[PDB]
RNA sequence: CGCAAGACGGACCAGAGCGAAAGCAUUUGCCAAGAAUGUUUUCAUUAAUCAAGAACGAAAGUCGGAGGUUCGAAGACGAUCAGAUACCGUCGUAGUUCCGACCAUAAACGAUGCCGACCGGCGAUGCGGCGGCGUUAUUCCCAUGACCCGCCGGGCAGCUUCCGGGAAACCAAAGUCUUUGGGUUCCGGGGGGAGUAUGGUUGCAAAGCUGAAACUUAAAGGAAUUGACGGAAGGGCACCACC
């Protein structure tokens, strides 16, 4: 139950000294410890397995049937991840995919349809995201519209915290691998889209590695 | 037939890493070292370990071995920390300077120095290895 | 670095550059490296512009001094010509060396024991050290490179145009780079030229080690 | 699928080329297409250059060579092991092997 | 980023490339806020203050990160104007 | 051949954004291009430009920022009413927050939010967001 | 069946239909 | 579309009108050949006379007698 | 050794050129044509793409005349085989060759319409131009050629790469695409039925162009992957392999 961390970032996350993962996302640091997301988004974070997909390689004599598990993750205001783990038993594939969802969680940017009143409820602009042939357009909807989409990206957008949203998917959407990553690529490009609101310059604040280097030289070997 | 397996060669590269001070050239002395400084559950495998130990130990009497990193190879880095030559190869008073390298220094502050020899260009400009 | 006569191209350093052959570059030119070369000679040698060689090494020497822990500068060479030079620069500056055999996945794999996580890299050649430049693209690692006239600027952030092919023009460009970084921390004053001789930073040919004993018998 | 970037041949801006009759077969292979060997060779291989020089009239008379250009089709180059099935990467190598 | 009260609402304002003006993605791991030292006018030493640049992932793998540093440092007066 | 001079000149400065050129050159100069770029400049998606006179069609070097996501052209020039201006801006632009369809009106070349103010429809030029 | 000979067997078969329409015309 | 000219309405309309015949379900409901050879002639139900009861053999792996009626 | 014939134009010969494509290779003469480059010439929008309409269009095939060396559908025979009316061998008809009319099709392929713009690098080559030490021939100097260092324009290509794209293979185009619009022509809509039936039209004919339906069927198909197999190429090993 300890998690004695390995990476340089994971050390400060144990110390209760880096108090936001928005400070991690600002400097584009690779989260490669499972318990960084388990730390911040601990008690809110909901896991749902999209599909168990039994893959086969034809070998010398008989098939080896491995099990691919697509885990959608996210607290219901800002953060989402889509992890895939292929394993020989399903209960380790389900277990391993929940970890791989967390390492690759993003914050969703959320903006407004027309009037700018209250909290944001929708996608800030129109964003496309794709892998394979599956193209998933996200479209900003007015308040109380709901996620007007397939069951699957709704499961990732109900986890994103985006309440109201339109979609226009195009491709072999039957394949849940390409379809879940397309809609995930879309909600990752929400914060990587330069709106005219964000022309105001980046003030370069200090990196979590730059400041507490004096801590990094006294706490461990 | 006699090719040392990884369970022989890894006991060979950890015993020398830790207990280099205790070992020697003689097999029968460091056959007996391996009893005190290791728990080897076989009579035979101990000799397999202690055999290739003495092979590697005769190599560390010479120079650097690949998969070993000890306190004495640290001392070589400390010994080779302190090499001192005679006044340098870079402090000559005849230094070969091309007219085109005389031209670029003339656009710098250091146009004409005390200790350079300017040359004439190598006409007959053939510098490409032909095709085929 | 600019319009400070304290950090201006010194007179005793140009006479090192001409003897070492740092100006005396390669036979082919990379399109990314046109800005750092004055003129192409006859017999195909690109004359590397020795101010713009100097100027780039100052900004490189700045970014090393802007690291508060002087140990998480990962200083890497794979080829013999700068295996010693990096291992001495690591002692001088206090930086971390990997001199020969850069294991792929050192910066990227956690469970590997050789998992150092640096803050700035210094590269002897972007091709010889192609591998450190790509593991610098997975974890946020800026890059100093000892660039050549033909060597590429793929994943390098502060290029230093030098003759890193030549034997005595690698250590001479580790000498400028070891000195400059040490002065700005407040160790070496610009009063006295540095105690360390620039000939320490040279990889010695084992042919010329079995020769030096015979020569100096 | 398109296995080669060229069409296993050496026309790029022609439209048409003259056909060659193969040496092993009499196949009609395009000239640029055909596998070609300019075979330069001594009249004897190794064991007979000893004795034919011994019973020669002239003192150290160098013997004539045999300059013939062979044209193999794809089927008769791979059967006689002139060319060979390289790996999907190593096909690209247009380097004549030493 | 305001609401209709004027209060800042979005959960983080991401960084932006100093060279190309393109905002760095939350997982663009080839993007790096390189810190350049500051020198005392006549002492010739690290002041303790720095010059901080962001160059996004696409520029490093384009091979233009060091042309941009050479141009940006010139505007901050680090590299000599003449050069 | 070159049949839409405004189409080439906006594609030429769209490729420079996606690549990351600090400034961009466009070969022929319609007044429509300058009138397009002034609407881009007053909204401030691009920096200042200077036209380059040769006794021909003019050349223009536009100083780019990295603000412009896409610079579009709608060929053919669809004649648009005020009722239909909503349909054009609700599919062609990203949101109801930012992005500007500039379309030529009898009150001169101007953006869509101003065409709602001035109360004048006209022929669609292109867009930028 | 090769698509070249399938064609050839349609060409003979059509030839036989012009042959047998002429018996009525 | 391909041709986008502002005065290309009759081509863009007429090209679709021709290429819509290449749609299978259009040509089933716009040539009267299907409506001719529809055994009901466009009815949802039809009354007929049972003249023989015929047991139809089920097709692929399903081996069974499908008890049909000729009407 | 001579001779007569009709073909063909090796090696030189290339990821070289030209031509709209098909195609095009002995010497010279002749007759028109053409791009690229050069241009401080001239006209001043004359242009792009194109239903209909047309020119050309490998091979085979058709008609007539001439010619028939080689090769060689059909065909004769000898083998091979259970059979071979096939491959293999020797012959040989049409043809292959030319002249004048026909035919209009090819995996006629880069399986990639044409015109335009923009977006990386790299080393070559082909044609013209421009400029630069020196080497070389005309020696008795200039200017030309040959090389040698580059540059520009145009062309055929090549390598490279997180340009980006795409199902991928691959592609500086197949890129500039849900951030969806430069112009324009043809064209496809699950597999079959079927390029069939039918009607027109073309042709001496063979056949071309246009061209459905009833019905039938739950898949056919693309790129890639793992295996099994090969009368594919290797690299091993073993007295249940040989030597």
């Amino acid at each position: 139950k300890e998690w004695l961390p390995v990476t340089k970032l994971g050390r400060l996350v144990k110390d209760m000294k880096i108090k936001s993962l928005e400070e991690i996302y600002l400097f584009s640091l690779p989260i490669k410890e499972s318990e960084i997301i388990d730390f911040c988004l601990g008690a809110a974070l909901k896991d749902e397995v999209l599909k168990i997909m039994p893959v086969q390689k034809q070998t010398r004599a008989g098939q080896r049937t491995r099990f691919k598990a697509f885990v959608a993750i996210g607290d219901y205001n800002g953060h989402v991840g889509l992890g895939l783990k292929c394993s020989k038993e399903v209960a380790t594939a389900i277990r391993g995919a929940i970890i791989l969802a967390k390492l690759s969680i993003v914050p969703v940017r959320r903006g407004y349809w027309g009037n700018k009143i209250g909290k944001p409820h929708t996608v800030p602009c129109k964003v496309t995201g794709r892998c394979g042939s599956v193209l998933v357009r996200l479209i900003p909807a007015p308040r109380g519209t709901g996620i007007v989409s397939a069951p699957v990206p709704k499961k990732l957008l109900l986890m994103a915290g985006i309440d109201d949203c339109y979609t226009s998917a195009r491709g072999c959407t039957a394949t849940l691998g390409n379809f879940a990553k397309a809609t995930f690529d879309a909600i990752s490009k929400t914060y990587s889209y330069l709106t005219p609101d964000l022309w105001k310059e980046t003030v370069f604040t200090k990196s979590p590695y730059q400041e507490f280097t004096n801590h990094l030289m006294k706490t461990h070997t | 037939g006699r090719v040392r397996t990884k369970t022989v060669k890894k006991a060979a590269r950890v015993i020398i890493e830790k207990y280099y001070t205790r070992l020697g050239n003689d097999f029968h002395t460091n056959k007996r070292v391996c009893e005190e400084i290791a728990i080897i559950p076989s009579k035979k495998l101990r000799n397999k370990i202690a055999g290739y130990v003495t092979h590697l130990m005769k190599r560390i009497q010479r120079g650097p071995v690949r998969g070993i990193s000890i306190k004495l190879q640290e001392e070589e880095r400390e010994r080779r920390d302190n090499y001192v030559p005679e006044v340098s190869a870079l402090d000559q008073e005849i230094i070969e300077v091309d007219p085109d390298t005389k031209e670029m220094l003339k656009l710098l502050d250091f146009g004409s120095l005390s200790n350079l020899q300017v040359t004439q260009p190598t006409v007959g400009m053939n510098f490409k290895t032909p095709r085929g | 670095s600019g319009a400070l006569d304290v950090l201006q191209m010194k007179e005793e350093d140009v006479l090192k550059f001409l003897a070492a052959g740092t100006h005396l570059g390669g036979t082919n030119l990379d399109f990314q490296m046109e800005q750092y070369i004055y003129k192409r000679k006859s017999d195909g040698i690109y004359i590397i512009n020795l101010k713009r060689t100097w100027e780039k090494l100052l900004l490189a020497a700045r970014a090393i001094v802007a690291i508060e822990n002087p140990a998480d500068v990962s200083v890497i060479s794979s080829r013999n010509t700068g295996q010693r030079a990096v291992l001495k620069f690591a002692a001088a500056t206090g930086a971390t060396p990997i001199a020969g055999r850069f294991t792929p996945g050192t910066f990227t794999n956690q469970i590997q024991a050789a998992f150092r996580e640096p803050r700035l890299l210094v590269v002897t050649d972007p091709q010889a050290d192609h591998q450190p430049l790509m593991e610098a693209s997975y974890v946020n690692l800026p890059t100093i490179a000892l660039c050549n006239t033909d060597s590429p600027l793929h994943y390098v952030d502060i290029a230093i145009p030098c003759n890193n092919k030549g034997a005595h023009s690698v250590g001479l460009m580790w000498w400028m780079l070891a000195q400059e970084v040490l002065r700005m921390r407040g160790t070496i004053s610009r009063e006295h030229p540095w105690e360390v001789m620039p000939d320490l930073y040279f990889y010695r040919d084992p042919e010329e080690i079995e020769k030096e004993e015979q020569a100096a018998a | 699928t398109k296995k080669r970037r060229n069409n296993g041949r050496a026309k790029k801006g022609r439209g048409h080329v003259q056909p060659i009759r193969c040496t092993n077969c009499a196949c009609c292979v395009p000239k640029d297409k055909a596998i070609k060997k300019f075979v330069i060779r001594n009249i004897v291989e190794a064991a007979a250059v000893r004795d034919i020089s011994e019973v020669s009239v002239f003192d150290a008379y160098v013997l004539p060579k045999l300059y013939v250009k062979l044209h193999y089709c794809v089927s008769c180059a791979i059967h006689s092991k002139v060319v060979r099935n390289r790996s999907r990467e190593a096909r690209k190598d247009r380097t004549p092997p030493p | 980023m305001q609401s209709n009260a004027g209060e800042f609402v979005d959960l983080y304002v991401p960084r932006k490339c100093s060279a190309s003006n393109r905002i760095i993605g939350a997982k663009d791991h080839a993007s790096i806020p390189m810190n350049v030292a500051e020198v005392d006018k006549v002492t010739g030493r690290f002041n303790g203050q720095s010059k901080t640049y962001a160059i996004c992932g696409a520029i490093r793998r384009m091979g233009e990160s060091d042309d941009s540093i050479l141009r940006l440092a010139k505007s901050h007066g680090i590299v000599s104007q003449n050069f | 051949v070159r049949m839409n001079v405004l189409a080439d000149a906006l594609k030429s400065i769209n490729n420079a954004e996606k690549r990351g050129k600090r400034q961009v050159l466009i070969r022929p100069c319609s007044k429509v291009i300058v009138r397009f770029l002034t609407v881009m400049m007053k909204h401030g998606y691009i920096g200042e430009f200077e036209i380059i006179d040769d006794h021909r069609a003019g050349k223009i070097v536009v100083n780019l920022t990295g603000r412009l996501n896409k610079c579009g052209v709608i060929s053919p020039r669809f004649d648009v009413q005020l009722k239909d201006l909503e349909k054009w801006q609700n599919n062609l632009l990203p949101s109801r927050q930012f992005g500007f369809i500039v379309l030529t009106t009898s009150a001169g070349i101007m953006d869509h939010e101003e065409a709602r103010r001035k109360h004048t429809g006209g022929k669609i030029l292109g867009f930028f967001f | 069946m090769r698509a070249k000979w399938r064609k050839k067997r349609m060409r003979r078969l059509k030839r036989k239909r012009r042959k047998m329409r002429q018996r009525s015309k | 579309g391909k041709c986008r000219g502002l005065r290309t309405a009759r081509k863009l309309r007429s090209h679709r009108r021709d290429q819509k015949w290449h749609d299978k379900q259009y040509k089933k409901a716009h040539l009267g050949t299907a409506l001719k050879a529809n055994p009901f002639g466009g009815a949802s139900h039809a009354k007929g006379i049972v003249l023989e009861k015929v047991g139809v053999e089920a097709k692929q792996p399903n081996s069974a007698i499908r008890k049909c009626v000729r009407v």
